[PDB]
């Protein structure tokens, strides 16, 4: 959006940030997922970590980063501004999206964007004043064949409608985090209209083995 | 069977799942490799 | 990052005093030769042409930038220290 | 030996393994148009206008990094390579501002003579323009970054040259921007270079702000005596004052670049 | 040899698709997997190649390249480095699921093909990026390489076979043209998710500066089933040069959007009649098909009755085969609409360090929005036609392709609905 920082009494260098223990072992263990040399290959999931201990991603983790790879903040800048699911400012307890590509917006994804906008009392890209819910329409998630689709941290919720939302907000408003996947009969990318790609057994090993 | 799903365990995943697992999974691993050199600078 | 402006040779002059006309601050000169600028294509013809006139010069050598090895693969380096960090 | 035959035109031309088709081009007296290479920094093809076609390649190729191969003929005046040009000019002067008279680099804007030797000559661009926050860096350099082309070369110099790595870029698309992520002194022995190397008038020094024109100019060649490593220096006057320094070429000192005190 | 478009579960090559049986390793044991990979490897690279090579098994991503040819770039012996197998599973385009489906629900199938690619190849570890999205699938992969590293199958002695193997997890976040060969790796390297330059090719310098062999997720799954069936039997499948079976994803307008795996050069309407029931209103109300997952142009529904799910077919239909997740409209739609949502995506995704996608992509939306409300004129048309043809081959990467495309496709078969909304909001 803005993609520059002017220091706020919130987001400043000597804005209260660290790492817990855990997330140190997690750390070592990410640098180890990389070779001896090129450690900054953990700049993304140490971001995502930071991202994760605190919710968002204030210039001062954008800097402890930076301290524990021994690497210039600059680059972790760049990388936090590049990608999209870094958010450098602060969102709610459920981060809200929505994709409105062809292949969602042409199964009317917009309904479920009306009915989640008047449930919220709230424009698209704006946050409730009890930091409970936020809002953003985004592009595609891979799960284009359930089209209309929603994702509430780190879990998606498919193939649904108005009232397959307004459930779904009601038991967020409560303290039940629902069961993701798709809100109809079926629950995985399978044919709605019974069974057509295979309803016999799978075979077993060896199974048209090659001689060798 | 094939008459339900069966992948259900995701149903009880935190936000520390990946991270748990690579840090169990660190010690499976191998030593790895070094360009004789502790970074670019 | 042009070099068309060069590739010819030139023939200048020794800068003289130049001051203000106390009207208006122009900047004057009592010399003709300030803006005089000729053209060759060749550092002998202006020799020749200088010895000619019986004008006294001073010659500056040609300068031509090496030739350097470029490589865009050398800002992916596993050892060398060209593994540029942006893009 | 370690040479390749090597077709410019038809020109033959024998160079080195690991060349680049520009270099070979500039053996013969052809210089290809550029944003983006500067022959001291690192390659990297961000402004797609160094493109040429070969004889028989059903495309073209980017001749700042690719490298050249046996018997090959490179055509730089073709219809390929031109409309490529055009192309390439038509979106670095989409969503540039119409401020020439007032961009200090006026009569000295690679942008401005590409468009005009290698370029179109009507805009059918017919929305509306970008804009970007502006930073301030410090009393040298005046970024004013509307106008800026996304070419890398001061992020290339403040890593490779300088040793710096506060510059770079942030964000993707038409809305991505560089610089500095925050407030911050772009401050070093060698930061007025990023004012010769920019071709465009995105950031330009403060003392030269506004005071001349290139060619109201006489530059006379001199060197400077600040320090003693004896850099070739370019002194460019205007109605006997002296209006600003430049550095001259010199590969053995002063490679093109020179110190902040003797700018 | 001929009308050859629907297959049997004898040959159904990811059958668990559906998370029916399970999807760990006691489950996926038993519908083959892991059988004699330990045979398989220490058999040969070069069987594993020519394995490969008989299938004519082209690439399963957006590129359909002939792997064998591709794999054996880096066939040549180590010059003192590591050699590594980047799989892509950023699943960013849109109408693709298939990644997601095997990812969740067949994971042991993608690391044997994993190993086995590396052997093929020579790999010291692998680096599978999936999409940042995808955090329970990650996670489901991860149960499996957990499984398998303390089953016996990956590490020190992979299946014996005196072969070390490592298969690593990378995690994107959110970005799309990341699924290209080269900023996939640069954003491994821990850097922005820019393309390079091709060349210098990633068999020769590629992550960490080290050779490398980008794959498809279904690319490398495919694999080590083919080796221990045969590439002649899955050659059988397809034409002579369009090979093999196919995840399709059908998506939009139609009584059942799901995916399927089919028997490659099936004809599309076949595809959509027999698997995901027929289109809303039936064949009476189709408008346009898109067989590619955006990055592809149109059908104006008279060249897909009676044309095949191939690359060569396809590319003769001046369109062609990508990620094979097939989108199709029912007249109810504004076409202009869903093509300007398409460069509106494009405009999101696109990483600027290249000028023509950089900003004839949002010319492009800014100009698709127009014609949307009709605030042009039709000369317009021609001009936008020639600033796609400027991004097509002037870019690095194949997204300003991707984006030029489907207006190309727009402009070459819906032209008059454009002249008429022109017209329409000339006269209003
Ligand atoms: C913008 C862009 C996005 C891409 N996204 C993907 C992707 O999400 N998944 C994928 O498998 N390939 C993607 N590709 C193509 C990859 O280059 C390809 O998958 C990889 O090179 C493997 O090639 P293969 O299909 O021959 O195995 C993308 C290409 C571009 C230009
Ligand atoms: S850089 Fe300055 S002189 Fe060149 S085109 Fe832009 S405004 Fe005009
Ligand atoms: S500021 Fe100048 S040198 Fe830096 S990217 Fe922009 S145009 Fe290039
Ligand atoms: S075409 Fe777009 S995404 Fe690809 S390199 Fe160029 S700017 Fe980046
Ligand atoms: S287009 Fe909506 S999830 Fe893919
Ligand atoms: S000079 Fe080659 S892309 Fe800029």
């Amino acid at each position: 959006a803005l993609f520059v920082h002017r220091d706020t009494p919130e987001n400043n260098p000597d804005t209260p940030f660290d790492f817990t223990p855990e997330n140190y072992k997690r750390i070592e263990a990410i640098v180890k997922n990389y070779p001896e040399g090129h450690q900054a290959a953990a700049v993304l999931p140490v971001l995502d970590l930071a991202q994760r201990q605190n919710g968002w991603l204030p210039i001062s983790a954008m800097n402890k980063v930076a301290e524990v790879l021994q690497v210039p903040p600059m680059r972790v800048y760049e990388v936090a501004t590049f990608y999209t699911m870094y958010n450098r400012k602060p969102v709610g307890k459920y981060h809200i999206q929505v994709c409105t590509t062809t292949p969602c917006m042409l199964r009317d994804s917009d309904s479920i964007l009306e009915t989640l906008q008047r449930k919220l009392g709230i424009k698209v890209g704006e946050t409730t004043p009890d930091k409970l819910f936020t809002l953003i329409e985004v592009e595609c998630l891979g799960a284009c064949v359930n089209a209309p689709m929603v994702q509430i941290n780190d879990n998606y919720y498919e193939d649904l409608t108005p009232k397959d939302i307004e459930e779904i907000i009601d038991e967020l408003k409560a303290g039940k985090v629902p069961k993701p996947g798709p809100r109809s009969g079926r629950f995985c990318c399978e044919p709605a209209g019974g069974l057509t790609s295979l309803t016999e057994p799978p075979k077993g090993p060896g199974f048209g083995v090659q001689a060798g | 069977d094939t008459t339900t799903y069966k992948n259900l365990q995701h149903h009880d995943y935190n936000t520390y799942t990946f991270l748990d697992l690579n840090l169990d999974l660190s010690k499976f691993r191998l030593p790895q490799p070094s360009s004789g050199r502790e970074s670019p600078r | 990052s042009g070099v068309n402006n060069t590739k010819k040779w030139k023939m200048e002059f020794d800068t003289r005093e130049r001051w203000e006309n106390p009207l208006m601050g122009w900047a004057s000169t009592a010399d003709p030769l300030s803006n005089m600028v000729l053209t060759f294509s060749a550092k002998e013809d202006a020799i020749a042409f200088a010895e000619k006139n019986g004008w006294s010069y001073d010659v500056e050598e040609k300068k031509v930038p090496k030739p350097k090895s470029k490589s865009y693969g050398a800002n992916f380096s596993w050892n060398k220290r060209t593994r540029v960090s942006t893009k | 030996s370690n040479l390749i035959e090597v077709f410019v035109d038809g020109q033959s031309v024998m160079v080195e393994p690991g060349t680049t088709v520009l270099q070979a081009c500039e053996k013969v007296g052809m210089q290809i148009p550029r944003f983006c290479y500067h022959e001291r920094l690192s390659v990297a093809g961000n402004c797609r206008m160094c493109l040429v076609e070969i004889e028989k390649a059903p495309k073209v190729v980017a001749a700042c990094a690719m490298p050249v191969m046996k018997g090959w003929n490179i055509l730089t005046n073709s219809e390929k390579s031109k409309k490529a040009r055009e192309g390439v000019m038509e979106f670095l002067l989409a969503n540039h501002p119409l401020d020439c008279p007032i961009c200090d680099q006026g009569g000295e804007c690679d942008l401005q003579d590409q468009s005009m030797m290698f370029g179109s000559d009507r805009s059918r661009f017919l929305e509306g323009k970008r804009a970007v926050e502006d930073k301030n860096i410090g009393p040298l350099v005046k970024t004013i970054m509307t106008r800026c082309i996304q070419c890398t070369r001061c992020i290339r110099f403040a890593s490779e040259i300088a040793g710096v790595d506060d510059l770079g870029t942030t964000g993707r698309g038409n809305d991505m921007q560089v610089g500095t992520y925050i407030e911050k002194m772009f401050m070093s022995e060698l930061s007025g270079n990023v004012i010769d190397i920019c071709p465009v008038g995105a950031l330009t020094s403060k003392p030269y702000a506004f005071t001349a024109r290139p060619w109201e100019t006489r530059k006379t060649e001199s060197i400077d005596v600040m320090d003693a490593v004896g850099s070739n220096i370019v002194v460019s006057t205007r109605t006997g004052e002296v209006m600003r320094i430049l550095p001259r070429m010199h590969e053995d000192i002063n490679e093109e670049w020179i110190s902040d005190k003797t700018r | 040899k001929t009308s050859f478009g629907s297959l049997k579960d004898e040959d159904r090559i990811f059958t668990n698709l559906y998370g029916r049986h399970d999807w760990r390793l006691k489950g996926a044991l038993r519908r083959g997997d892991w059988y004699k990979t330990k045979e398989i490897l220490l058999k040969g690279p070069d069987w594993i190649l020519g394995e490969m090579k008989t299938s004519g098994l082209r690439g399963r991503g957006g590129a359909g390249f002939p792997t064998g040819l591709k794999w054996s770039f880096m066939n040549k012996p180590s010059d003192g480095r590591p050699k590594y197998l980047v799989v892509n599973a950023d699943e960013g385009e849109p109408g693709t699921c298939k990644d997601r489906e095997i990812m969740r629900h067949d994971p042991h199938k993608l690391v044997e093909g994993c190993l086995v690619g590396g052997r093929a190849m020579g790999a010291r570890a692998a680096y599978i990026y999936i999409r940042g999205e995808f955090y329970n699938e990650a996670s489901n992969l991860q149960v499996a390489i957990r499984e398998a590293y303390e089953a016996g199958l990956i590490g020190k002695n992979a299946c014996g076979s005196d072969y070390d193997f490592d298969v690593f997890v990378v995690r994107g976040a959110g970005a799309y043209i990341c699924g290209e060969e080269t900023a996939l790796i640069e954003s491994i390297e821990g850097k922005q998710g820019k393309p390079r330059l091709k060349p210098p090719f990633p068999a020769d310098v590629g992550v960490f500066g080290c050779p490398t062999t980008v794959a498809n997720v279904e690319t490398v799954a495919v694999s080590p089933t083919i080796c221990r069936r045969g590439g002649t039997w899955f050659a059988g499948f397809g034409r002579e040069r369009n090979s093999g079976t196919k995840l399709f994803n059908i998506s939009g307008h139609v009584n059942h959007p799901c995916t399927v795996e089919e028997e490659m050069s099936v004809p599309l309407k076949e595809l959509i009649e027999k698997h995901a029931g027929g289109v809303t209103g039936g064949w009476d109300n189709l408008l346009a098909v898109i067989p590619g997952g955006s990055s592809t142009p149109l059908i104006p529904k008279s060249v897909c009755e009676t044309v095949l799910m191939d690359f060569d077919a396809l590319v003769q239909a001046q369109t062609g085969l990508g990620t094979a997740a097939v989108i199709v409209m029912d007249r109810s739609t504004d076409i202009v609409k869903a093509i300007a949502r398409l460069i509106e995506f494009y405009k999101h995704e696109s990483c600027g360090q290249c000028t023509p996608c950089r900003e004839g992509v949002d010319w492009m939306n800014k100009v698709m929005a127009r014609f949307v409300k009709g605030d042009a004129r039709p000369a317009e048309i021609d001009s936008l036609w020639e600033i796609s043809k400027q991004i097509e081959g002037h870019t690095i990467c194949a997204l300003g392709d991707g984006a030029a495309w489907p207006v190309q496709g727009l402009i070459r078969h819906f032209r008059p609905e454009l002249e008429d909304r022109m017209q329409r909001f000339a006269q209003q």
